[PDB]
């Protein structure tokens, strides 16, 4: 959910692309998460060790 | 006898269309140059005496 007029502003100021930035940290948020998913489900469902 | 009492009219002819516009005056009036930043500056520079009038 990012402006309209976010993007004519980040375009010209910085000259990242807006939306192609969000669609970065978005596709890298639930890739970092379901990742750190399946290594919370490793140390979670591990038994304890040295016992 | 027929007239132009029995005869029924189809449709009108359109003629003449007019959307009521003003002349539009920003374009002469003021001093226009685009800003590639959404803020813009611009400088103004005096030439000063000793006494800065």
């Amino acid at each position: 959910a990012y402006s309209i007029e976010l993007t004519q502003d980040l375009r010209a100021v910085h000259g990242m692309d807006a939306d192609a930035e969000l669609s970065g940290i978005l596709a890298t948020e639930i890739m970092l998460e379901i990742n750190r998913e399946v290594v919370d489900w490793i140390n979670y469902s591990a038994q304890v060790g040295k016992s | 006898s027929t007239t132009t009492n029995s005869n029924s009219i189809g449709r009108p002819n359109l003629v003449a269309l007019t959307r009521a516009t003003t002349k539009l005056i920003y374009s002469d009036i003021v001093a226009t140059q685009r800003t590639n930043q959404p803020v813009a500056a611009f400088y103004g520079i005096k030439y000063l005496n000793p006494d800065n009038e």
